[PDB]
């Protein structure tokens, strides 16, 4: 099964600058008649992956005159002269040389801009959900860039934590960022068992992590 | 041009079964094949078998066999994939592809299906107010928002004061917790402009729901 390696997994490059993906195969893609059967699809966000050169020179129909192909047997590169706001998404590669067929990790190309220090907010239970009995504690770390950072609670100073949901976008339209939630989740009865609640990021914008937290509800 | 429509969503329950279809049209179809591709949550593309033309039929990829079969219908275009035994394990979206020769491999593919196996019965969301911070965090821009919990199935809409604040929001992809999901947004805007209570949270869940309001 011949495993096709891609990298790198994240490109952030500057539109209108140049980029290059490798393409790497464990066996050569060389086939008796003596093609190479490699292949590179583009999956939007939201849509189906589509053709975009084949052999592995060969533009297909209509698919502008800035990607190049290049390689031979095991290490293949696709580039790009001028990256352009229809380009970013995942690029994959493929083997046809081979069954079964196997496709590469892909390489999800985004726009590179400035470091950005997440806006940390942290929210009390909703004096209407404790009626219900669960007691969800939320926490919106907001417009940072780049993408790493780790966000941990603390319940009175313990980090025990296991209840935690995260949910993040993917790369804003406007500034280019990304935003992320973190929702610690736990009963009235829990809940009112313990006062503070931390929220604390760790992003490379602060030597210090970001903290954030507030007291009560108890006995 | 050529055109294959897939004909998808669907939601069903374990160890069930469902066959999903391709069909194609814009092209002499006995003259190619059609593969049909998996989508995980993981993300990495991977392929299941292919029927027609050069042949590992039935099903055929180590992973997929008697796990999904492939039949076709020339008289009506149409190429059929059967999933059964169904787990959770195996909500993705199935592609379905045109597989070409020299003038290499997959030139056409279908939009895509999407399943989803879940025990889950139709739950209408709790939405519940986030107001300010820590009620000691209101200086320069406020944030807000509103945690929409505990629904099934997909979607929910969210907005915030009908349409009408756009600017800052941000709602987050609903995830997964146990069988329900669960979604938030938040809404940033100028602190001397909210407590007025002039911020209302939308929500709507389509088995028949609606929104709260930021109080004081």
């Amino acid at each position: 099964d011949v495993v096709m390696t891609q990298s790198p997994l994240s490109l952030p490059v500057s539109l209108g600058d140049q980029a290059s993906i490798s393409c790497r195969s464990s066996q050569s893609l060389v086939h008796s008649n003596g093609n190479n059967y490699l292949h590179w699809y583009l999956q939007k966000s939201g849509q189906a992956p589509k053709l975009l050169i084949y052999k592995v020179s060969n533009r297909f129909s209509g698919v502008p005159d800035r990607f190049s192909g290049s390689g031979s047997g095991t290490d293949f590169t696709l580039k790009i002269s001028r990256v352009e706001a229809e380009d970013l998404g995942v690029y994959f590669c493929s083997q046809s040389t081979h069954v079964p067929l196997t496709f590469g990790g892909g390489t999800k190309l985004e726009i590179k801009r400035a470091d950005a220090a997440p806006t940390v907010s942290i929210f009390p239970p909703s004096s209407e959900q404790l009626t219900s009995g669960g007691a969800s504690v939320v926490c919106f770390l907001n417009n940072f860039y780049p993408k790493d950072i780790n966000v941990k609670w603390k319940i009175d100073g313990s980090e025990r934590q296991n209840g935690v949901l995260n949910s993040w976008t993917d790369q804003d339209s406007k500034d280019s960022t990304y935003s992320m939630s973190s929702t610690l989740t736990l009963t009235k009865d829990e809940y009112e068992r313990h006062n503070s609640y931390t929220c604390e990021a760790t992003h490379k914008t602060s030597t210090s992590p970001i903290v954030k937290s507030f007291n009560r509800n108890e006995c | 041009q050529v055109q294959l429509q897939q004909s998808g969503p669907e939601l069903v329950r374990p160890g069930v079964s469902v066959k999903i279809s391709c069909k194609g049209s814009g092209y002499t179809f006995i003259d190619y094949a059609i593969h049909w591709v998996k989508e995980s949550h993981a993300k990495s593309l991977e392929w299941i078998g292919v029927i027609s033309a050069y042949s590992g039929d039935t099903n055929y990829n180590q992973k997929f066999k008697g796990k999904a079969t492939m039949t076709v219908d020339k008289s009506s275009n149409t190429a059929y994939l059967e999933l059964a035994r169904l787990t959770s394990e195996d909500s993705a979206i199935y592609y379905c592809a045109r597989g070409g020769w020299l003038l290499l491999s997959f030139d056409y593919w279908g939009q895509g299906t999407t399943l989803t196996v879940s025990s889950a019965k139709t739950t209408a969301p709790s939405v519940t107010p986030l107001a300010p911070v820590c009620g000691d965090t209101t200086g320069s821009s406020v944030t807000l928002g509103v945690l929409v919990k505990g629904y099934f199935p997909e979607p929910v809409t969210l907005t915030w004061n009908s349409g009408s604040l756009s600017s800052g929001v941000h709602t987050f992809p609903a995830v997964l917790q146990s069988d329900l999901y669960t979604l938030s947004s938040s809404v940033t805007v100028t602190s001397s402009t909210w407590p007025s209570q002039s911020i209302t949270c939308n929500v709507a869940h389509p088995a028949s729901s609606t929104k709260v309001d930021k109080k004081i």
